[PDB]
RNA sequence: AGUCUUGGAGGUAGAGCACUGAUUGGACUAGGGGCCCCUACCGGGUUACCGAAUUCAGUCAAACUCCGAAUGCCAAUGACU
RNA sequence: GGGGCGGUCGCCUCCUAAAAGGUAACGGAGGCGCCCAAAGGUUCCCUCAGAAUGGUUGGAAAUCAUUCGCAGAGUGUAAAGGCACAAGGGAGCUUGACUGCGAGACCUACAAGUCGAGCAGGGACGAAAGUCGGGCUUAGUGAUCCGGUGGUUCCGCAUGGA
RNA sequence: UGGUGGCGAUAGCGAAGAGGUCACACCCGUUCCCAUACCGAACACGGAAGUUAAGCUCUUCAGCGCCGAUGGUAGUCGGGGGUUUCCCCCUGUGAGAGUAGGACGCCGCCAA
RNA sequence: GCCGAGGUGGUGGAAUUGGUAGACACGCUACCUUGAGGUGGUAGUUUACGGGUUCAAGUCCCGUCCUCGGUACCA
């Protein structure tokens, strides 16, 4: 038969883990990530309110790169996410790393936005 | 390298229009071979988890784990812990070479060999080589070889139903 | 793949005593066989010497 | 006629401890107050509450106590603000 | 046997700490880093 | 004889006869059968006797349905002795019967017989009982 | 303090078998005997002689609960008294 | 349920116990006078028992894959309560099994017992958020008096010491 | 379409379908970061030969699961009566089981 | 039924977890010696049971069976 469950299925419950611990609270809102294999997205969520404040995702056809899942992509869509968390003034957030490590495009987003400003 | 190729180019447009499937990747692969040990006298023989540590590093390179009981059971002498029997997982290119060091070295060498069964399905497309002599592709060495324990090998597809799974592994060349 | 841990793993140019070569990867750089598959007697069909021999006795009445 | 069997054996049992409620719904309760004393978790903490190392249930700050549930059947203590 | 065990400190000599440990599966003399309100600071106490 | 095999707990509460069965108040196994008009213990020995004056009677049973199975027990202290220090030991095995409880059945037999039968058990019993048809 | 309204905690009486124990019968059912046949206890041939586990249907429980009262209890909220 | 005998004397869990809490009897059952330097902390990972099949010696049942299994397993240990976002399993790094405390609570005749956000000092793990003042909660223990040991800007029978 | 949340599986399971240029994925490899008590399965690092088969979405439907009345009953607060190990009556209350039925997604946010 | 005690070879019986079909004294078997016996000399046969703990079990632990005795109905 053999069956596997699905990347996304693990990460999701890899994610629930992680979200017992970490909310999107009043000024700490919840720095979120998403890692497609042809993008990467992350968004800033309120989790009182269930809004995202502001959002940078790869998939953006101004300031386009080459690559699109390369770990500069991951960087330079960080500094677009503290770019845009410094246009909506949060100034202080916290770091959704969601169900993976803290490794590769994830860690290069989380240093680009600590790098950029953003006060994790 | 050989046998992907062989795979490939014979088996999945052969496999493909004989089982007649609607895409692609429903065409089954082998994906894993596992390869139990099963020596049981780690608890009557301190030493003997070198043998097969010893044995199915030469066997396949990759190392064997050195496995622990999940249960305690009295009739066997045995608490949970005092590890038993080693176990090689295998996916890549090695496993293609394995079961061409199976399929055209090794069942040769078979002492007393024939069709070894067609009963040996588990109703779902999986398939086990259950071996009585652990010494039949050339490298286990006589010399090097006191303890006859032999091996189970699980040949594991991706194949939904069973005899597909048959037609697979006839057609990499296990004899029947 | 851990380092250290694991044997070495070569082009294994299996050889056999009929002379069939047939290529692996395995621990032994070059393996010497005695008998391969297209050696051994019961994939080539009905074979020679075990076949011709393996015949019962004909209930010897002959003289 | 008096004919000796002794040896009960199943004197003694454990001195009561008071687990439960110790404040209500709608109660006022400050800060560092005892809202639930239990073994296991019968009821989760909620907001504002914590569980203790005794697994009690305490308050966090000052405010009204909320015993909603946690959905499918599973209790909780929540305390609020005024 | 489980034996009552004091923590003497290094920089301090001080004892300061009890816990308790096996003769047989810690047979030797233990140490570990604890606080010491002498000395202020995380210092390598010694079983005494 | 009927004995559980097994008790969790050998030397249990007394307990209360009171309200009506929760079940069995209805022939289903059976074609004719027995009800309890009062509560009582019945013990191991009066569904002996009882079933053995059916098994005599009928003398080739269709088949003969106890529902009522002894698992409570019921201890007693020794002969002559004072009160406290422990509860006795058991001695008996009893099955509760409520009101309104078919305690026998009868099947493939004829309604005579099977009230006759079904007498002879009755008489055996503590209990007011009264013959029961199936509806 | 009482009562009305309102919110809670708690799982008994009842009921139910969804756990845990007990347990009635039918259906099958690996298997254990016994009649034996020869026979390397090997292969079997039978029985209305017992049956582990499956299923349907029924029972029962202070230390069994998928459920769950009336009350009592803790409150707040106003209302009177 | 006279006295003696037997049995018990302290602590924990269940039932009695009557849907808060409590509650007795020489009522029904059980446990305790410990264990663990990891069986603690944190971080990162991840999921159990059985059954049906395929499998030498392997047996009814070790280990293996393979489907079905939100729970019987596991939880150091009785029993209850609880747990698959793990409290159950692994591995790394570790010593918070810290010091001074502690608003406020539960419990209770007292003596005691339990919970405690938070603060400061110093750390552990973590990128951070954070979590950590022992273990999954409740047992694993006893007052004072008298002595021992260690340390102390304490006293020291006129003064300096003792 | 994709991500992320709240709502008691009325969300589930299971059965039969449909979709891919984008999007999420299956996939193709490990040269470095990393990893696997074994192993590129996973985790990471990369890529884009093909793949709608699977996850994923999107339809139906009541086979298991779930929610679930009204009535009637057991029980019971209070009052009363009796031959009182129990039973009956009255005022109020009122299950559990069984049902008629509801249901194979509602509601937010962001990016395309 | 309750309490207390012991359950080994044909026999009586020692053995603080560490090698016992038996280690110790008798029987028993095969041989020798003697005319043939006896004595004498040579060699030889799983711990009441079932299930654990342990690297190791007669022993430590949980249950079943038997026998001695005390403690009862009754004669």
């Amino acid at each position: 038969m053999i069956t596997k469950t699905s990347k996304n299925a693990a990460r999701l419950k890899r994610h629930a883990r992680v979200r017992a611990k970490l909310s999107g609270t009043a000024e700490r809102p919840r720095l979120n990530v998403f890692r497609s294999n042809k993008h990467i997205y992350a968004q800033i969520i309120d989790d009182v309110n269930g809004v995202t404040l502001a959002s940078a995702s790869t998939l953006d056809k101004d300031l386009n790169v080459e690559s699109t899942g390369d770990t500069s992509a991951a960087t330079k869509v960080g500094e677009l996410v503290a770019k845009r968390a410094a246009e909506k003034g949060i100034s202080d957030v916290v770091f959704d790393r969601g169900g993976y490590l803290y490794h590769g495009r994830v860690k290069a987003l989380a240093d680009a936005a600590r790098e950029a400003g953003l006060k994790f | 390298n050989r046998l992907k190729e062989k795979y490939n180019k014979e088996i999945a447009p052969a496999l493909m229009t004989k089982f007649n499937y609607d895409s692609v990747m429903q065409v089954p692969k082998i994906e894993k071979i596992v390869i139990n040990m099963g020596v049981g006298d780690a608890v009557q023989n301190a030493k003997a988890i070198d043998s097969a540590v010893e044995e199915l590093t030469f066997i396949a390179g990759q190392k064997p784990v050195v496995t622990r009981a999940k249960k305690s059971i009295a009739g066997f002498r045995l608490r949970e812990g005092m590890p038993i029997g080693a176990k090689v997982t295998l996916r890549g290119e090695r496993m293609y070479d394995f079961l061409d060091k199976l399929i055209s070295v090794s069942l040769p060498r078979v002492r007393d060999f024939r069709g070894v069964s067609k009963k040996s399905f588990d109703g779902r497309g999986n398939y086990t080589l259950g071996i009585k002599e652990q010494l039949i592709f050339p490298e286990i060495d006589y010399d090097k070889v006191t303890k006859v324990r032999g091996m189970d090998i699980v040949i594991v597809t991706t194949a939904n139903t069973d005899e597909e799974a048959r037609e697979l592994l006839t057609q990499v060349g296990m004899p029947f | 793949m851990k380092a250290g841990i694991h044997p070495n793993f070569k082009k294994a140019t299996v050889k056999c005593a009929c002379g069939n070569e047939f290529e692996t990867g395995s621990v032994k750089e070059e393996v010497r066989v005695e008998i391969c598959s297209e050696c051994h007697p019961f994939y080539t069909g009905r074979q020679k010497f075990a076949s011709a021999d393996g015949r019962v006795d004909r209930f010897n009445k002959k003289y | 006629s008096k004919k000796g069997v002794g040896s009960t054996k199943n004197g003694r049992d454990s001195e009561a401890k008071r687990l439960g409620a110790k404040r209500a719904d709608g109660q006022f309760v400050t800060g560092g107050s005892i809202l639930y004393r239990q073994r296991g978790t019968k009821i989760y903490p909620g907001e504002n509450v914590g569980r203790g190392g005794d697994d009690t249930l305490f308050a966090k700050i000052d405010g009204t106590v909320k015993f909603e549930r946690f959905g499918r059947d599973r209790k909780k203590v929540s305390v609020y603000p005024v | 046997m489980r034996v009552n065990i004091t923590l003497a400190c290094t920089e301090c000599g001080e004892r300061n700490y009890i816990s308790k440990k096996n003769k047989r599966n810690n047979p030797d003399r233990v140490e570990f880093k604890k606080y010491c309100p002498r000395d202020k600071k995380s210092t390598l106490h010694r079983e005494t | 004889m009927l004995l559980p095999k097994r008790v969790k707990y050998r030397r249990e509460h007394r307990g209360k006869m009171r309200g009506r069965a929760k079940g069995g108040t209805e022939v289903h196994f059976g074609e004719f059968g027995i009800q309890a008009l009062e509560a009582s213990w019945i013990t191991n020995r009066q569904i002996e006797a009882a079933r053995i004056a059916m098994t005599r009677y009928m003398k080739r049973g269709g088949k003969v349905w106890i529902k009522i199975f002894p698992s409570k027990p019921y201890t007693a202290k020794p002969l002559e002795v004072r009160m406290g220090s422990g509860k006795g030991a058991p001695e008996g095995w009893v099955a509760v019967v409520k009101p309104g409880k078919v305690l026998f059945e009868i099947s493939g037999v004829s309604e005579e017989v099977a009230r006759e039968a079904l007498r002879l058990a009755s008489h055996k019993l503590p209990i007011k009982t009264k013959f029961v048809k199936r509806e």
